[PDB]
C-alpha cells in the first residue's frame, strides 16, 4: 500500500 | 483566549486527515486550548469513533473526556469552551463489538490504573511494536520488564505479597521462546490482554491465553 500519514488501528 | 492552567484543555486528535487537524488546531488555540505534549498530559481526546490507535489506547487511561470533534466546532462557534456532556463519544457499534461501555471505561480509569502494580514481560516480536505496547501499558499504570524473567523470578513474585504480579505477553511468531514456560505451567497471553484490556478497562486472564 502507498505510504500514508494515517494513524494505524490495531 | 488565555485561561488558567487548570482550565486549559490539552487535546489529542485521532483519526482525522492532516488538513482537518490543522483547522481544528487553529480553532483550539484561538480558544486558548492547546495540543497535548503526550497522552499522559492530555485532558481531552477528540475522536469521532472508537478507534484502536496508539493515541486512543494510551489516552483512554488518563483523559478526562473523550468527545467528538463537534464539541470543538461548537466551542469555536460560541468562542468559549462549552460543557462536554452533549459531545461524549458514543459508538454503539464498537460498544457491542467489544462488549463494553466507553463511559464505564473512563469511570474505571479514574478510580484506579488498570495495571496498577503489574509488570509485563513482552517478547520482542510483538505486534503492534514493543514501544507501542509499552506506552499503552505504562499509561495504564503498569511497567514493562526489559528482561525475560527467570522461573525463579516468576515464583518469587507469586510468593511475596510485597512484589508486583508479573504478566507475560507474546505472539505466534515468538511462542518458541516460551516453550519451557508452558511446560512449567506458566501463563502467556496474546497482545489483546493489553489492547482490549485497556479499551474495556478489564483484566481477562482467560480469553487471550495461549495455554
Amino acid at each position: 500500500k502507498k505510504a500514508t500519514q494515517a494513524s494505524q488501528e490495531y | 483566549m488565555k485561561l488558567t492552567p487548570e482550565l486549559t484543555p490539552f487535546v489529542l486528535f485521532t483519526g482525522f486527515e492532516p488538513v482537518q487537524v490543522q483547522q481544528y488546531i487553529k480553532k483550539l488555540y484561538i480558544l486558548g486550548g492547546e495540543v497535548a505534549e503526550s497522552a499522559q498530559k492530555c485532558t481531552h481526546l477528540i475522536a469521532s469513533k472508537v478507534t484502536r490507535t496508539v493515541k486512543f489506547l494510551t489516552a483512554i487511561s488518563v483523559v478526562k473526556h473523550i468527545v467528538t470533534p463537534e464539541w470543538l466546532e461548537e466551542c469555536f462557534r460560541c468562542q468559549k469552551f462549552i460543557d462536554e456532556q452533549n459531545y461524549i463519544l458514543r459508538d454503539a457499534e464498537a460498544e457491542v463489538l467489544f462488549s463494553f461501555s466507553l463511559e464505564e471505561s473512563l469511570k474505571r480509569a479514574h478510580v484506579s490504573p488498570l495495571f496498577k502494580a503489574k509488570y509485563f514481560y513482552i517478547t520482542p516480536g510483538i505486534c503492534p511494536s514493543l514501544s507501542t505496547m509499552k506506552a499503552i501499558v505504562e499509561c495504564a499504570g503498569g511497567k514493562v520488564l526489559s528482561k525475560q524473567p527467570s522461573f525463579r523470578k516468576l515464583m518469587e513474585h507469586k510468593q511475596n505479597s510485597s512484589l508486583s504480579e508479573i504478566i507475560l505477553i507474546s505472539c505466534e511468531n515468538d511462542l518458541h521462546l516460551c516453550r519451557e514456560y508452558f511446560a512449567r505451567g506458566i501463563d502467556v497471553h496474546n497482545a489483546e490482554f493489553v489492547l482490549t484490556g485497556v479499551l474495556t478497562q478489564t483484566l481477562d486472564y482467560e480469553s487471550y491465553k495461549f495455554n
